[PDB]
């Protein structure tokens, strides 16, 4: 419950420093959190779709990598 | 010296250097870059020279011959 | 047998590049095209002896 | 011999600078991160 | 000169009539619909083929089409299409 | 008689089935795949045609102009999400204008 | 005398540190808790493998960093260093959303 | 006293006229000769019909109007109306090129 | 026909194109940028178009050839060659 | 195997078997699997050479996925070929905007 | 259980070009994903073009034009040349 806020603000500043930006506005953190929510919801939709299609109660690496490949991000390495 | 010329660069005067010019002449066996000290820069700019043609340069006389 | 190159048109500008006689940039303009040329200083002397100006073909 | 008349483009030509130029053909790339950051920050 | 070509003119026309027996059809729009149904069809078909290829199942059944539709079509149309197709399957099998 | 009539399906189940058989998809095809495919195409075509007819009738026309088709797919957010890269012939663009340029 | 760096100078060195590092910036427990919350409000009584979690966080940090240079380019186009809401909204709209 | 519309007044009406209309904005012959000459260098002796050209025309102007639209979005994000070079540069960069 | 054809697109054409795109003020440098990007798009499409045409043993490039050349790039043009 | 006498590393037999079972066409050519194996040799050699050069430039015998990601990145050919491809734990390029300094 | 990979193949390819450096396990997964990805991409493109000429047989020329079209000009021409040389030597 209310576990979405687990992504702390200094973490957001860290990924911002990954992108090479100096200053970050206040609304940016919660907007990024909303974008996170939408992105994970969209991914998990198709991930669990294949999961229940595969009559499995536990998710698998191949399931999510294939589901993401359907979208077109082409994750490489783990679960190749 | 003679051979196919592949690169010629010439720059205008700056406080750092009066004239900097680099040219690259490539032969069947060799391809290197010489440094142009003003006078040969003027000689090369006197007549239009395009890369990829065989030319001959006489160092003592300082004249340009296109083969 | 030989081939010759011919340039003609209306003059738009006379710009000398100036010890020595400098070259001149000419703005020859025809009805179907326009281009600029650099002229030998001997040609510059010759054309200036013609007493031409802007707008003279 | 020497060409008395040469085509010249005003914005392209400049007497200051004279430039002419001509298994897989690939240029050399430096993969050293230290060298790249040294070039970037200097 | 021409042997034969396949088009969805018939079924499209009866769809239009059973939903609106008053609106005419332009040929360019008709080609657009033909391309649209062709696109949807081959997308679903290739998705179902690879879908049989996930679990190494050599059989393609209505369940595979259903889950392919759920995965590619968004939730609303996914549930609508699967409900309609499932009901169609039940009554078609009941007809025997 | 055909299964489409007894199943009340307008689209041809046999044609879809034979397209699947020679469509190099799977060597084994169940009988549920063609009927499911015909049903889903019939639903999608019905919805698209209804929206296009609505777009045609709101423009004082009794025929579906391809521009009317373009608007019909464009107002619906869901149809926009379905086809975010397609180009519709003779469709033009939505009559969208920006509020900032308004004096 | 105290030795305090000018504002933003530490930003360059932390950028340098983070650019050479390929590690994830999200702790495992909050990420797992969020994914399990999505499962909980998604389908009851779901199980998660030890795998199928690395792909999640990996794709997320790739997407986030990508969107970050897009919004950085948008901000620098605006002739200002600080990012804002319109920058990220425009980047999202132009990327295909 | 001649009647002159102030600048920008007619722009809105051209936008209104063009947005409701879906006809090709490029003259046919210049486009077809452009296509012929660009296909020349790849391989000589080309052959084009009345069709196989309007498709290219339509794809082209659809792509161009989309590019102009998100260029307008970028220019609005720049707090100005007049488009400029960097607008189309970053629109192209952001859209996936 | 075979030389200096890139400038075939004219200033009023670009003005109409931008007006369709919604722009009301046009800069003085946009024209040849859009001309260059248009040329790039044309060569990118036409390369795959002629590849399809020659691999199919055809002397003419037809509407089907270009439409399914565009299909592989996600353009999936509708209408002609449906 | 025929690959050894043809100067092929990846086996033509396995590729032909995969094509037959890949649900592509009931008829598969004979020279097509050989051609495909040869082109796979080509790209594999290019990518391995680039990764090795990246590792050598970093003075590391080990080949970290950062080396491979750089091998993709500096050669624009591969970025055009792999635009949406993400390399696991490869980091990012050292890119800094000039105006930000 | 048994599972298939191109480990030894790219391994001795690397030893051929450079028998002095190694490749890691996650590098093995990266390379394996890369190879089967391009394999299936070329395969489906070839299937599409072969079936589109109303023909049900795929030959060397079909995959040849497939690799020619997917890859950029330099890779396309080099791959086509090396592949046709290999096939001509084979037959």
């Amino acid at each position: 419950r209310d576990n979405i806020q687990g992504i702390t603000k200094p973490a957001i500043r860290r990924l911002a420093r990954r992108g090479g930006v100096k200053r970050i506005s206040g609304l940016i953190y919660e907007e990024v959190r909303a974008v996170l929510k939408s992105f994970l919801e969209s991914v998990i939709r198709d991930s669990v779709t294949y999961t229940e299609h595969a009559k499995r109660k536990t998710v698998t690496s191949l399931d999510v990598v294939y589901a993401l490949k359907r979208q077109g991000r082409t994750l490489y390495g783990f679960g190749g | 010296i003679e051979g196919e010329v592949v690169e010629i660069q010439i720059d205008r005067s700056i406080t750092g250097g009066h004239k900097q010019g680099k040219l690259t002449i490539k032969t069947t066996d060799m391809e290197t870059i010489y440094e142009l000290g003003n006078k040969m820069i003027d000689g090369l700019t006197k007549e239009k020279v395009l890369a990829g043609d065989v030319i001959s340069i006489d160092k003592a006389s300082g004249k340009i011959t296109k083969l | 047998k030989e081939t010759k190159e011919v340039y003609e048109g209306e003059v738009t500008e006379l710009t000398p590049e100036d010890k020595t006689i400098s070259h001149v940039i000419v703005g020859l303009k025809s009805a179907k095209g326009t281009k600029t040329l650099r002229l030998d200083p001997t040609i510059y002397e010759s054309i200036q002896r013609e007493k031409v100006s802007i707008g003279d073909v | 011999m020497k060409a008395l008349v040469e085509e010249i483009d005003k914005k392209t030509y400049n007497p200051d600078i004279y430039f002419t130029s001509l298994s897989r053909p690939v240029k050399r790339i430096n993969y050293s991160l230290a060298d790249l950051e040294a070039r970037l920050y200097t | 000169s021409k042997a034969r070509k396949e088009t969805y003119s018939s079924y499209i026309y009866k769809v239009l009539k059973q939903t609106h027996p008053d609106t005419g059809i332009s040929q360019k729009s008709m080609s657009i619909l033909n391309s649209f149904v062709n696109d949807i069809f081959e997308r679903i078909a290739t998705e179902a083929s690879k879908l049989a290829a996930y679990n190494k199942k050599s059989t393609i059944s209505a369940r595979e089409i259903q889950t392919a539709v759920r995965l590619i079509l968004p939730g609303e149309l996914a549930k609508h299409a699967v409900s309609e197709g499932t009901r169609a399957v039940t009554k078609y099998s009941s007809s025997t | 008689q055909s299964r489409s009539a007894k199943a009340g399906l307008t689209f041809p189940v046999g044609r879809v089935h034979r397209l699947l058989r020679r469509g190099n998809y799977a060597q084994r095809i169940g009988s549920g795949a063609p009927v499911y495919l015909t049903a889903v195409l019939e639903y999608l075509a019905a919805e698209i045609l209804e929206l296009a007819g609505n777009a045609a009738r709101d423009n004082k026309k009794t025929r579906i102009i391809p521009r009317h088709l373009q608007l019909a797919i464009r107002n619906d957010d869901e149809l926009n999400k379905l086809l975010g890269n397609v180009t519709i012939a003779q469709g033009g663009v939505l009559p969208n204008i920006h509020q900032n340029l308004l004096p | 005398k105290p030795h305090r760096y000018k504002p933003g100078t530490v930003a360059l060195r932390e950028i340098r540190r983070f650019q050479k590092s390929t590690e994830l910036l999200i702790r495992k427990l909050p990420f797992q808790r969020l994914v399990r919350e999505i499962a909980q409000d998604f389908k009851t009584d779901l199980r998660f493998q030890s795998s199928a979690i690395g792909a999640l966080q990996e794709s997320v940090e790739a997407y986030l960093v990508s969107l970050f240079e897009d919004t950085n380019l948008a901000a620098i186009h605006a002739k200002r260093v600080t990012i804002q809401k319109k920058e990220i909204k425009l980047a999202r709209r132009l990327r295909g959303e």
